[PDB]
Formats: structure tokens, C-alpha cells, sequence
């Protein structure tokens, strides 16, 4: 449990940036697409239970 | 490899209009090195 | 001698199945199937391979920077580390990578597909040398071995085999691709292979043909 | 056990004070993806997720 | 006690520099920079085959 929880903690703060860049650029959107494609939201929402 | 680096540097400044002061201080550093290399290449050929 | 821009070429991969090597190329039909599949070319002496849709062509070659600065807005020679823009010759559509889900591998598969993507976001690849013999900034010898990586998604184009048949995607590891110079800038007014053309006979108006449509002769 | 220690270090090099510094963060994800074995084999593999 | 007819034999002569000649002892690199032919190491039952 410690491992996988800590890994997603890393890839939640390794996010591209706050919306200061994500709303006025097109480079950071490439990174956001990658990390979002590795953690499906359907399973993630159910894990908080 | 140095030539591929300067040409590269050019694209980063292709869309701007004025080169800031720290965009020239480093740039002149590289071009001075390239001149010294070119001087050497001549002196292996001079005196056929 | 060496690869150049505006040249028509074909991809090639080699993966044994029955303990014997089978050559597999990459091709897609175009109109009606945005996906891509594999075409075996191991029994040319008996099975005629379909090379009408396997032809590709190289149109652009740029450094990564140059690409990224162009994103905001002759004849060169390929070097390892540069980018590339594939282009299917027949359907005139650009090879790219889609964002759909499929294949056993699934996971980060992101199955390959070509739609229209002239817009430069996911239609570009960078190539790297396979073994330690080569290095960056070196000229590309004809018949080398390449490793291709998507610029956008950053996944190797993987020959992902599974329980079913052989499928292609970009998920997990490397895939050794060997290039192949189908042709180059030919001379004008001379017959070359792979053309589609008519056969006149006689002097003025006579040509080869087959029987007309809507008949039981089965065009024999 | 070993993995939870290396990753704890990386957390301190992606952000410094309130979700900032992305240059090193950008290269972390582009480098971590290159080695898929870095992910725990329970997911991000060929068998199952 | 007596004679012995000896016939001479010109094995070689003053060869040219930088060219491979027979009877030399030399190594076999492969690839580009650092790779060469070899056999198995010492102290093994493989009998160097």
C-alpha cells in the first residue's frame, strides 16, 4: 500500500503546472495528456472507500 | 556538433523581435570559440 | 547511397513465428480504416504480396528545436536525432498516433493510426540508433536499423504480439525497424516499376481490356 | 521497502515551495516513462493491471 | 659421422609496413570502438569449446 500510494503522490505533484501555464500555452498540455492516460478516473474515484 | 548547437539556438529566437542582453552575452561566447577552431583548420592546409 | 528527402520507402520488421524468420511490413488501406496492420511478405515465390499500399514517402526532416519553434507558427540528408514526417503515398494521409484504446497490451498501448494530421502535434517521430556503433549527428547509412519514438506521447512503436495475431502499437519496448529504398527521384519520360498505366496496341486507337461488368464470365 | 525510499527523494526535487519548478519535473516524467519496469508489475504491464 | 642434405626454405622476407602477413599473433575487434572476439574464462569445466 505504501508503494503505489506514494507513486501516485509523486505523479500528482509532477503535474505540468497550475493553470497559470495550462490556460495560456500548449507545451504543458502535452504532459497533462500523458499522465492522465496512465490513471483511469473510473477506478481512481472508487478507490476512496 | 557546435554548428548543430548554434543553429539550434537560432530557432529559439526566431519568433522574437529583439535579443535581450543576456541573449547576446552567451551568444558572443560561442561564436568566438568557433572562430578559433576555424583558424586551426587553415593551418593544417596552409603550406600545401 | 544515403536517404534523402522526397524519397519513397517502406518500413520492415522481422519477427520469427514458426522458428523461422518472417518479414513483416507496415501498411494501411486509407479510406474506411484509419487503423494500420501488418502484411506478410515471406512467400513471394508463391504468395504475391500487396505492395500497392505499403509505399511511404519522406517529406520533412528537422531538428527538435526547429520543430518546436515551428509549432508556435530543397533536399536534406537524414541524421540520427532529427525528427521526421511520414506520408502515405497512395491515400495521401500523414502517419500519426491516435488516443484510442485497443490491443491486448492495452495499458499505454495507444494504437497507431493516420487521419490528416498536418497540424504538428502528434504526427512527428524522432529516430535513434540501435547499437553503440552509431551516434547522434551521423549520416544514415542505407539499410540501417532504427528505433522510432513519438514526439508527443513518447512511446516506442512496439510490435506488440499477444494471444491473437500480431498487432502494432506504442506501449512497452523497442522494435527494430529496417528501412528500404523502394525508389528515388526517377528520370522523366521513362517507365518505372509500380506505375498504373494503359496498354495500347496498333497505331492510333486500340488497347488491351477485359470483359465488361455484370457478367458471369468472372473476368477470366 | 526499497522503492518507497528512492521515490521519497524524488518528491523533494519536483517541487520546492507550493507546486513550482517544472523544468526538472518535465524531464522526470519523460525519463521515467523510458523504463516501464519502474512501475510495479501489478499494473502498467502485459499480464494485467 | 656423415653428411645430411638440408634444403632451405624462404618462409618470408622484409614485408611491407601496415599490411597483414601470415604467422602473426593479433586480436579481433568487432563493431566500432570496444568489442572483440574471445573465449570463456579460466577455471571452468566448459573445456574452452
Amino acid at each position: 500500500m505504501s508503494f503505489y500510494a506514494a507513486l501516485i503522490d509523486l505523479l500528482g505533484r509532477c503535474a505540468p503546472e497550475m493553470h497559470l501555464i495550462q490556460a495560456g500555452k500548449g507545451e504543458a498540455l502535452r504532459i497533462r495528456a500523458i499522465l492522465r492516460s496512465l490513471v483511469p478516473l473510473d477506478d481512481l474515484v472508487g478507490i476512496i472507500s | 556538433r557546435l554548428q548543430e548547437s548554434i543553429s539550434d539556438f537560432y530557432w529559439y529566437y526566431s519568433g522574437k523581435d529583439v535579443i535581450e542582453e543576456q541573449g547576446k552575452r552567451n551568444f558572443s561566447k560561442a561564436m568566438s570559440v568557433a572562430k578559433q577552431v576555424f583558424n586551426s583548420l587553415t593551418e593544417y592546409i596552409q603550406g600545401p | 547511397q544515403f536517404l534523402r528527402t522526397d524519397d519513397e520507402v517502406v518500413l520492415q520488421c522481422s519477427a520469427t513465428v514458426l522458428k523461422e524468420q518472417l518479414k513483416l511490413c507496415l501498411a494501411a488501406e486509407g479510406f474506411g480504416n484509419r487503423l494500420c496492420f501488418l502484411e506478410p511478405t515471406s512467400n513471394a515465390q508463391n504468395v504475391p504480396p500487396d505492395l500497392a499500399i505499403c509505399c511511404f514517402t519522406l517529406e520533412q526532416s528537422l531538428s527538435v528545436r526547429a520543430l518546436q519553434e515551428m509549432l508556435a507558427n530543397g533536399h536534406r540528408t537524414l541524421l540520427y536525432g532529427h525528427a521526421i514526417l511520414l506520408r502515405h503515398a497512395h491515400s495521401r494521409m500523414y502517419l500519426s498516433c491516435l488516443t484510442t484504446s485497443r490491443s491486448m497490451t492495452d495499458k499505454l498501448a495507444f494504437d497507431v493510426g493516420l487521419q490528416e494530421d498536418a497540424t504538428g502535434e502528434a504526427c512527428w517521430w524522432t529516430m535513434h540508433p540501435a547499437s553503440k556503433q552509431r551516434s547522434e549527428g551521423e549520416k544514415v547509412r542505407v539499410g540501417d536499423d532504427l528505433i522510432l519514438v513519438s514526439v508527443s506521447s513518447e512511446r516506442y512503436l512496439h510490435l506488440s504480439t499477444a494471444s491473437g495475431e500480431l498487432q502494432v502499437d506504442a506501449s512497452f519496448m523497442q522494435t527494430l525497424w529496417n528501412m528500404n529504398p523502394i525508389c528515388s527521384c526517377c528520370e522523366e519520360g521513362y517507365v518505372t516499376g509500380g506505375h498504373v498505366l494503359r496498354l495500347f496496341h496498333g497505331h492510333m486507337d486500340e488497347c488491351l481490356t477485359i470483359s465488361a461488368a455484370d457478367s458471369d464470365d468472372q473476368r477470366r | 521497502c526499497g522503492g518507497e525510499r528512492y521515490l521519497d527523494f524524488l518528491r523533494f526535487a519536483v517541487f520546492v515551495n507550493g507546486e513550482s519548478v517544472e523544468e526538472n519535473a518535465n524531464v522526470v516524467v519523460r525519463l521515467l516513462i523510458r523504463k516501464p519496469e519502474c512501475f510495479g508489475p501489478a499494473l502498467r504491464g502485459e499480464g494485467g493491471s
